[PDB]
């Protein structure tokens, strides 16, 4: 249900910003969409920072990413979850090393680090 | 430890004969030259200026905009020199830290970057690559940020043209060429908008 | 009559001038430091005898290298 | 080099201009033809009358494609650099 | 449904400052609908503040946020309710360290330094 | 069934960006569907990250996959099978040595890291 | 009747890209085929990876399902390896993964 | 009747790899020829493997290639009939020594090895 | 017999003097300022990158290319020696033989196969042919690479010569010149594109 | 040698100039009158209307003509080239 | 009857390697027409394999043959009739000494060396 971005098109007038930014909008929808299949999870909003790669490490800005939940009426999620849900996650995005992700929930407790 | 004094002439002399070398590479001569050459194409005039004259505002404006950098190298390298505060090994040092600076401050992290892997060296911070690494990356960057203050300077030549010759057109006369009518107009748009120092003073403050 | 050859042969023939002036050098240094060490069966003649013709044949391998150089300079400078 | 792949590499250079002149002269082609077909309904044969909105078409052409001929123009660079190493191997 | 702006198509006109403006909407927009889904908050509105990120070896700006909240009519946020809100915004904006957000609230309590 | 992006003929207005990311999809469309002839699966679902490349390159990305599945009702994936599928994939790819990816299932139980 | 891509005409808009990818879908197309004439398999799949000209190196993984019995002995793999691994050039055999559909690993990588 | 595709007239969109690989597939159509009118074949199917041999003075890739056989009901092809085969396929193609060749028969056991 | 002390003191000051027939012959100088010459007629600037700038781009170009073989050297050849492990000659085959892996490296078969039959010596193998016969075909297999890779620079400024000439056609506007009013466009699409670190970065990577 | 043997070679490049000039120009022409004569018909008096579809045939024409004229001008060199044997003889 | 490629006049735009191709399967129609006239051979069929004679031995390829013969209802070839044929086709083609000619049969027995 992501595919539908990469698999249409785009008229003369998508500049590079914009093909970049809707690139990285299929990464999050099909992101949410491979979460939502999670038996514990009910939804997911995911967001992204594409990284730069300089080796001067002052300049350097790293990837970053962003995953919001919110899970069934109860259920709290054990940190074996939420450590594999990061994983994919960090798999999932070029760069992005698996502590450079936050997880959050509906009642806004802390799941990583940021 | 320190040099003797017939290695610190022979040092010295050797400096004199890439003084050359060091005004097209290190400074901003290549920049202003660059962009003079551009500007003369941009109007109908290919050798109006002359390249002697080109030459020589851009050694007088080199003389200015590095200014701030050689009174570094006088008061850092120089006077403790002269009064013999420090040895030959640290003035050389402490005069080309800020030439180092100047062309670090001037320069792209790509164009930093893209020599860095090819020098094969592991370097942590751009503040402290080696001289030989910095040379080829400073001019290259010198030679891109040229070209972008030249298409500037091109787009309104170029307009002046294009309207001139749509006009020419629209009365049909296609045999008359563009060139010679536009040619007046694109000087006196150079004059009352008083581009010999409109472009030179931005040339100047664009290393600032 | 092969390129291989002809190089072959005066690289034969350059490097049996350059032994041979290192011989003069080689027997010029010995008969020095043999004088020079204390021996009683050396001569002053025979030590000054091979060390004019050590400076005479390095003198002529200086002046042929020089003769090559600027023939190598000339062709390769010449305005083509 | 070999013929073959010189012919694939003046072909799609060949391609790519096409492709960027016809999408620019097409617009001022069609008012051409659109402005000559209202002067023959009318039956008037003033000649110039048919420059200005050819001009104002292709100068919006090149407006809207602006972006469309720059990606492609910076593609083909990047393409050309990435068949290097097939191209002397 | 921040993603209007982004699958939307920008017809010729648009200058680049105009189409970052935009792009930053479509960000702001998208990250308040996700702090939306918290149970304690009834409307949040996040506005951002991203230099141009320099070329040459010059320093940067180091981006800024700035985040506004009301929340449920009665109840108060914790530190770590503020937190895992802050880590989550940070996470998601490229650049900007976790310490370069203001939190507030209906009221106005600070609940981050700036 | 995924072989059809490859079959088709993309129009006018797909850059060099879109048209990879749209070949990185046909590739994992056809991934999926060879997973799913395991016995144990009933769905697969495969995210593929790729750096740029290009030769010529100093590149500090390295590749990534993420594959999220579904099982039957009841049974449970063995070491060997999940190394099977691991394996499978690892081989698919260019490059993506074996120990980069990251490989989940609907409860959450992760078979392998990254 | 893999070749049917390669007796067609590429609809003008393929760009490099397209085609070597299109040409690797050939290849495993027809592997396919040569592994469905084995009497122990019944339907076949076979994925390819050749890298961009730090080599990658390259990588071929095939997917069986065998008929409703029967597993396969150590020279039948062996058999179906050496022929994907000298059907691609390059990939030494050592780099094939082989699989069937109970997920019993057949080959390493 | 492998020679069609030569004969036939290549016309405009052919690009350099797809004429090989077309040539390659007509020596394969003629070799499976080349192996039918053998009594204990009925069926012969042909791959090659065809490197580029680089113009620089460097290691070329020892081109390879892997035929499957479908043999009559009964009947076993005695080892001359193996090695006949193979010094056949070996010597059809430039290059490929005849130790680089693929073969196997319908029941699948091996007997060659590159 | 090692050489005395004269003689070799005389051997290397003659290296000296044939250092620059070795860089433009034996190392990496010639295709990278045959390329960058090529690039600078490519677009619409007749001299503005000067002579001068090419080649000191190219003289750093060259030296990082070389490193990997500097280094052999020295760590062969130039270490032993000043070690007294090897005598001259030893340490003269020492360093010549990386320096002929890399010419041998970067050359084709068919331009050893010319020249190896023209000398008329016996070849087997790729590594026993003579320097003298090496340095002519090298230095021609360069010039054939170098040529290969600026005509794929030269395709996309000729695209872009095509359009903007076709299109001030398109108006009816001949005499307008295509060359002025193309510049611009030349020297953005090499802004946009970053073509001084690429074309830099694919040229030390033809190398390697 | 002689300068008759010149004057053929010159004729001889001349002519395949002319060739290579006639299968790019040829298919332009045809359309130019094409268009020229459906415009007499059609009263249309768009001068600069026939010159994309020119452009066109011209640029397909270099594509489809790619590998004939690069297959001629190699072998026009080798030609050459085994008659320089006349030239030392 | 193989001349008739020769003959006929190939339509501008066949590449050069089309061109060697069909000259040398027309050189291998003759050939096996010429064969066809043997008392004993009522079928043949011949492939070729150029060669690139490169001085550099580990570079040089040399030329290769491959001959399969359909010979009479009976009769079994002597030593003397293989021997003429292979003659025969390694004359027939420049260079490919006689030593590297693969000869076959419908019974799959060998015949030459390859």
């Amino acid at each position: 249900a992501g595919d539908d971005i990469l698999l249409q098109d785009m008229g003369f007038g998508v500049s590079q910003r914009l093909e970049q930014e809707r690139l990285k909008l299929s990464r999050e929808r099909q992101l949410a969409q491979a979460i939502e299949e999670m038996k514990q999870v009910r939804k997911a909003r995911v967001l992204l920072a594409l990284p730069k790669h300089s080796v001067f490490v002052r300049h350097n800005q790293e990837a970053s990413a962003s995953v919001f939940l919110t899970l069934s009426t109860g259920t709290n999620l054990k940190q074996q979850e939420v450590d594999s849900i990061v994983d994919m996650v960090a798999s999932a995005v070029p760069g992005m090393k698996t502590s450079r992700i936050t997880v959050t929930d509906q009642h806004g407790r802390l799941l990583s680090s940021g | 430890e320190d040099y003797s004094v017939t290695l610190q002439i022979l040092a010295l002399m050797t400096m004199l004969g890439f003084l050359p070398a060091m005004v097209i590479l290190m400074t901003s001569f290549t920049r202003i030259v660059v962009v003079m050459s551009i500007l003369r194409q941009a109007m109908g005039l290919q050798q109006t200026p002359s390249n002697q004259v080109i030459i020589g505002i851009a050694l007088f404006l080199t003389f200015f905009v590095m200014s701030p950098v050689l009174n570094e190298i006088n008061d850092k390298a120089v006077q403790p020199y002269l009064n013999e505060q420090v040895t030959a090994r640290e003035a050389f040092d402490a005069a080309q830290a800020p030439m180092k600076a100047f062309m670090l401050k001037q320069t792209r992290i790509k164009d930093l970057e893209t020599f860095v892997t090819m020098s094969g060296e592991q370097v942590d911070n751009p503040e402290d690559v080696s001289m030989a690494v910095l040379i080829p990356a400073f001019i290259t960057s010198e030679l891109k940020t040229a070209f972008q203050i030249g298409f500037m300077l091109f787009l309104p030549f170029l307009i002046i043209d294009l309207v001139v010759a749509s006009v020419l057109m629209a009365m049909g006369m296609m045999m008359l060429s563009p060139m010679i009518v536009s040619l007046p107009f694109k000087l006196m748009l150079f004059v009352l908008v008083d581009g010999w120092n409109l472009i030179l003073s931005t040339l100047a403050g664009s290393f600032a | 009559a092969s390129g291989a050859k002809v190089g072959a042969d005066f690289n034969d023939l350059l490097t049996k001038a350059i032994n041979n002036v290192n011989t003069l050098q080689k027997a010029s240094g010995d008969l020095q430091t043999r004088f020079d060490r204390g021996d009683a069966d050396v001569s002053l003649s025979d030590v000054m005898i091979a060390r004019n013709k050590s400076s005479v044949a390095f003198d002529a391998t200086v002046q042929i290298r020089n003769k090559l150089v600027e023939a190598y300079k000339d062709l390769m400078n010449m305005p083509v | 080099m070999t013929p073959e792949m010189f012919v694939e590499l003046f072909r799609e250079a060949l391609w790519m201009v096409l492709i960027m002149v016809c999408a620019i002269i097409i617009p001022s082609l069609l008012i051409g033809l659109i402005v000559a077909i209202f002067q023959a309904a009318t039956s008037i044969n003033e000649q110039t009358l048919s420059f200005l909105p050819r001009l104002i078409v292709t100068l919006l052409a090149l407006m809207l494609f602006g972006h469309w001929m720059t990606q492609m123009l910076m593609e083909y660079f990047y393409g050309l650099i990435e068949r290097l190493p097939q191209v002397l191997y």
